[PDB]
């Protein structure tokens, strides 16, 4: 689970 | 036609029933986390040590301490405190017990690294066999010119101890091979097992089976008045010479009492006391205690 | 138009589902006051648990099987003579044998959604009983306090292995003959090199599942230590919403956010979707590089060793 | 007079955002399950004793779809 | 006539000079019993013994004394005190040595009986050879729990000296045939002969000569750990082996240092010490103490 | 009526004889003053020896040489662990040897006329160096304790040597395989029996040169001790000048009084007549049995041992 | 008249007696001789030297000869 | 030596 920008 | 208006009011118990449900689950979430600050705790540990770390037990009692468990003690000479289950008497002294046997099951047939950095594991109870090890009794006694003493206490499948005092009891360093020596036998009505007892075989024994001034051998580390390594012969460690004539970390058999066939080979070792029960007598509970002389 | 007549036919059975929806709701809902309301009641009386501390002793585990340490239980070690010494739990055997647990999990048997302290501190159950034996060889989940666990490291080369299993038996891990955690006044940062074993670098490469600046963001190595309580994520923002630690509950080197999330929140079963995450993100124990974002493990565990 | 082809349509609205509300509901509700049952579990490792039960997601996805094949037509 | 009236005047002379022998042998008498009684003692011995008996030297030296001379002594266990040349070097030690050699006229190629209960004599001054006896050596090493120690002191015919002490020093019961046996060796510049020196035959020796648990050996009484009596061979008594790897009651070669020639057979023999001089040289002085290891000697002060 | 003549003839040649005879004496004892005057200036300086004590020791010598006693030097011994041990002659050569020797004489070198006293604690030099060499080899003349001799004879069998030699060399002695001296309290009495050897019962055969009640009465066996200090001689007589041991000055069991004298007056050369003895009877170590009334020895010696 | 027979034997008393106590003063000194003599030897077991001497028991007898010799005269 | 009565 990672955050984009 | 318009006489349908009833189903509508259907309406207000659901959004009722709803309300209640969205009510209730704040107030649950609210209790959860109670729960979770309540139930949140690593569980209690009945083993617990004590501070007013010291030279050695007795500075322990020195220093207060009444309970009798486990403490931390750290030697002038050297340093690295350890676990040591101490024996508080309440009189005011604190023993230090090294060596102590019941259960029966933790063996000894250990090499002799084993032996220098002990084996087991000690207890608040006290009810549990272990070996300090030869480094630490070492360290104990050496620091100081202040003499040290031990109570080889012992206990037959009757239920009648006895035990066993020796003056300047101290151990050498490991380069020395860990040497145990004193000056002499204080009182012990258990008899003076660390002299020689003479059984019955060759008018040796006596000048054979002596332990004052010897070194400690192992099932690897044959040091001994004997080519032969006598652990190997016998299942632990000690400071051999004919070789035992009272070492207490033989075989632990069951209910006291066994006989020459008992051994894989053929020869006797385990709990023995020479001056106290027959050759052939293994004991029921063992201990060596360790304060300093001028405690008594 | 006459359209009207639609209005009895639709409308009800609408007012049916709400009905058979809602009203299930409420006494799913009374179902889990009981629960909580009785689980309560046992924290009343907290688990007891006895463990004979072994005699032999030494600095890490290597020193203690080199010194007579064959059984895997838990010992007492003191790495350092201006430290307490303390419980820990020795896995000896596993590869060599010598292995120094420094986290682990398998029940969920302990909450890692802790504060920062905490986890600077150490929680957990360093062991527990071993069905009647008086001595612990059984583990618990845990983790050393983390002051311990940079003091570990940055005295001497160090390595790790990160084994782990999901809920078929399969098991995998990590290793790195590098790692170190720096002291707390530095955010607990951890520089991990030299990767080996099967599983996935998802702790200096990122994640697999991603590419570019979606990957490169999940790298875990030269990070700082995060929780709820204290935020060091890469993750630059304002909300204060937004932040790994409070998503994924729990404490570990965060970087907006992970690749591998342990200390996450162990789920049973293994699988999950989105709808059950606690913010609804990807909580929970999960290495993804070998499974995938939706599983988290059975049986989580790390341990340190020398180099040499 | 109003009567006629007004009325179907401007009633319906106090159950549609309802409609809705249920679901945020659920889901809101489903997670209350997981959450619990995870918390239940760090009682091992604390209260004496640790409450067994199931959790149901079934049922929950199960009525979701409910609540999912009930959404726009009126 | 009547004039011879005279002579008889002459008289008086008699009887004048009579009386003065006689009056004179009175006061001469009279001066000889003075001489019986001031001219009439044994003869004064040089050699003196001390009292304060106790359990061995180091407890006279425990109760007072401060003199290097004999003394008696009363081991627990046996009865019966006898002479023991003591040596308290003030310190507050008292050694209480049982073999002693300088001179080299007292011999030692004595039978088994002979060395049970010693032989030549014991001197205040400190200077006569002699074995107290292993019969005493034991009592002495062996009363209490009390281990003792050891110091084979030496010299050479250079003037040098060297030391050698050896803890829980002590010697079995004459039922053991007074085997001898301690425990390690402390310190010593002057080798641990008692270890078994392997001069340089056979891999032998070092496994061989050591005298660590050795039985006593004499020229009628073999006890060793060879067949062939040593004592014969050599020429003394011992706790042979091999034998001797720094026995010291060979004979005294006048000069230290001799050859294999010397022999009638071929040997060597005399007080050797091989962890320091070569097997081949005797020495000019020896000594044996033997304290209990509480003393000063690697114990304390 | 002319006889007076032999007044100028006869008194004068008789001036002459007095006048000779008593200057002669005047100058004889002048001679004596200076020799006791001088002799006197010795004794101000006593005697020296240093006698080193053997190691080997026990209660007799009779046991002394049973554990290695060979050469006969004098030996220190201990017949009772309630008396202190004392110095001791014991001879190792002389038939069989082994024999402890409880006086002897030889040269005179000191005066056996002692009181009781001296008698009763013993006197004498117990033995001298041997010319340069460091222990004492060579006797010395003396008497031991008196309750030692009657301690040592009361605890066990005895026997008893007495071997002499007059100035010719010629050698003889005595044997009794039955010696026992009580102890103070009685006398020191002195029963002797089992004769042998030859030279002359005379300690219960009485002398040889005299017939009945004059033999019978010289007997010293059964007699008791008597010094000119105390008198228990055989000789019944209220005179105190009358007295066995002033008569012949020294300590012997003696009896109106003996048929041999030892300890006595150490005559030189040998012979001697009445008009020289102290009071002019025939005192000094004389058997008469083998020599006469009229023979000082020249070496008188008398040794015990055990019997069996 | 008191000269003719008289004078010669009354006055021979004075020497007669004096003759007889020379003789004990020899016999008493000759006993001394001897005792002297005797003790001296007694000082070998006590006095640092010892003063040999001889006893001439010759020139006495020697003498008691002349006493002997001038007896019964009267 | 003996004594005359
Ligand atoms: C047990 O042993 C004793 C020995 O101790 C022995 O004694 C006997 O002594 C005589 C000798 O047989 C006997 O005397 C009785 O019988 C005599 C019979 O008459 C004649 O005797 C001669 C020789 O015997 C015959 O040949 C004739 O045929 C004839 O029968 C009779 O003489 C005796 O008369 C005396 O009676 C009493 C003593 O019994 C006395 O008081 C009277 O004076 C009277 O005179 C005689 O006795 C005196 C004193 O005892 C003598 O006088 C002394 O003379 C000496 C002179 O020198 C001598 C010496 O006597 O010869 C030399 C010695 O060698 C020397 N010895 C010493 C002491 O070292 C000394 C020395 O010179 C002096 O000490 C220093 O001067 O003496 C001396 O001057 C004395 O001072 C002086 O007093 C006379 O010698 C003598 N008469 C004369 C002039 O000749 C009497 O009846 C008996 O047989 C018996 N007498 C006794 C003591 O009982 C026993 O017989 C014997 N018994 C047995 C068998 O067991
Ligand atoms: C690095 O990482 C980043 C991010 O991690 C990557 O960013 C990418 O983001 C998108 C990823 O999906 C990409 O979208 C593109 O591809 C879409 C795929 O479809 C293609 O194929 C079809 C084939 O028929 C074709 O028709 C179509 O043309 C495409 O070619 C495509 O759909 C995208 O089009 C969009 O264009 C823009 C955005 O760029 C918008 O204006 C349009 O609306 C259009 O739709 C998109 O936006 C929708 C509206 O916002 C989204 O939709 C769904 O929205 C859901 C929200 O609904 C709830 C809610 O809370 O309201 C309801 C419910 O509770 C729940 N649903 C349930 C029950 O599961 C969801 C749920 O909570 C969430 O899913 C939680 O995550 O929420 C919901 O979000 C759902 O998931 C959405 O599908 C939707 O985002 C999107 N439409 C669809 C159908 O996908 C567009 O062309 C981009 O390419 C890319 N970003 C961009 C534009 O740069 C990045 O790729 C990566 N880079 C690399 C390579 O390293
Ligand atoms: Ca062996
Ligand atoms: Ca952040
Ligand atoms: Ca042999
Ligand atoms: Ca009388």
């Amino acid at each position: 689970g990672h955050r984009p920008y | 036609e318009a006489s349908i208006l009833t189903h509508d009011s259907s309406i207000r118990y659901l959004q009722e029933i709803y309300n209640s449900n969205n009510q209730k689950i704040v107030n649950l979430k609210e209790k959860v986390a109670q729960l979770e600050a309540q139930c949140q705790e690593p569980c209690k540990d009945t083993v617990q040590i004590h501070d007013i770390t010291g030279k050695d037990c007795q500075d322990i009692a020195n220093k207060g301490a009444k309970q009798s468990g486990l403490y931390f003690i750290k030697p002038l000479k050297a340093n690295q405190q350890f676990l040591v289950y101490c024996e508080i008497d309440g009189s005011g002294n604190g023993w230090t017990v090294f060596q102590k046997r019941l259960d029966g099951s933790v063996d000894f047939k250990k090499n002799w690294i084993q032996y220098k950095e002990g084996f087991g594991h000690l207890s608040p109870t006290g009810t549990t066999e272990f070996w300090l090890g030869n480094e630490k009794i070492h360290l104990i006694s050496t620091q100081s010119a202040i003499p040290y003493a031990l109570r080889v206490e012992l206990e037959d499948w009757n239920g009648r101890t006895s035990t066993a005092d020796y003056a300047m009891f101290k151990v050498g360093p490991e380069a020395d091979k860990y040497r145990l020596t004193y000056a002499y036998f204080a009182g012990g009505d258990a008899g003076d097992a660390f002299d020689g007892f003479d059984f019955g075989d060759d008018p040796s024994d006596k000048f054979f089976t002596s332990h004052n001034g010897m070194q400690f051998s192992t099932w690897d580390n044959d040091n001994d008045k004997f080519e032969g390594n006598c652990a190997e012969q016998d299942g632990s460690g000690w400071w051999m010479n004919k070789c035992h004539a009272g070492h207490l970390n033989g075989v632990y058999y069951q209910g006291g009492t066994y006989s020459k066939a008992s051994t894989p080979n053929g020869y006797d070792n385990g709990i023995i006391w020479a001056t106290w029960k027959t050759r052939w007598y293994s004991m029921k509970k063992t201990t060596m205690k360790i304060i300093p002389f001028n405690r008594l | 138009l006459y359209i009207d007549e639609t209005v009895n036919s639709n409308i009800p059975t609408n007012l049916r589902v709400l009905r058979s929806i809602l009203e299930n709701l409420r006494s799913k809902i009374q179902k889990l006051e009981s629960d909580v309301s009785a689980q309560m009641e046992y924290c009343r009386t907290p688990c007891t648990v006895s463990c004979n501390i072994p005699v032999v002793s030494g600095k890490e585990c290597e020193e203690i099987i080199r010194k007579g340490g064959e059984t895997s239980e838990m010992y007492l070690i003191q790495p350092d003579s201006s430290v307490k010494p303390y419980r820990v739990y020795c896995d000896m055997n596993t590869e060599n044998g010598g292995w120094t647990v420094i986290q682990n999990r398998q029940d969920g048997s302990v909450d890692f959604g802790r504060k920062w302290d905490p986890y600077k501190q150490g929680f957990g159950n360093v062991a527990t009983n071993t069905d009647g034996k008086n001595y612990c060889g059984l583990p618990g989940e845990y983790w050393l306090g983390n002051d311990k666990i940079s003091q570990l490291t940055r005295m001497g080369p160090t390595e790790l292995l990160i084994e782990m299993e999901d809920w078929k038996g399969d098991k995998v891990k990590a290793h790195y003959g590098g790692f170190t955690v720096q002291n707390e006044a530095n955010k607990y940062q951890i520089s991990v090199n030299k990767y080996r074993g099967t599983a996935g670098n998802a702790l200096m490469d990122g994640a697999s599942q991603l590419m570019g600046e979606n990957r490169t963001m999940t790298i875990h190595n030269g990070m700082f230590f995060s929780t709820y309580d204290r935020d060091n994520d890469g993750w630059l923002t304002s909300d204060p919403r937004k932040q790994c630690s409070k998503e994924d509950g729990g404490g570990w080197w965060y970087n907006r956010c992970h690749a591998a999330n342990p200390n996450g929140r162990y789920y049973w079963g293994g699988q999950y979707t989105w709808d059950m995450a606690k913010h609804g993100t990807d909580d929970g124990v999960v290495w993804m590089n070998w499974k995938g974002s939706w599983y988290s493990m059975r049986k989580m565990s790390m341990k340190i060793r020398p180099f040499f | 007079i109003e009567v006629l082809k007004r009325k179907v349509i401007e009633k319906v609205q106090h159950i549609q955002l309802l409609q809705k509300n249920v679901r945020a509901q659920l889901v809101d509700m489903k997670r209350l399950e997981v959450d619990i049952d995870i918390k239940i579990r760090s009682c091992r490792g604390s209260c004496s004793r640790a409450l067994a039960r199931e959790v149901d997601l079934k049922d929950y996805e199960d009525q979701q779809k409910q609540l999912e094949q009930v959404i726009a037509k009126d």
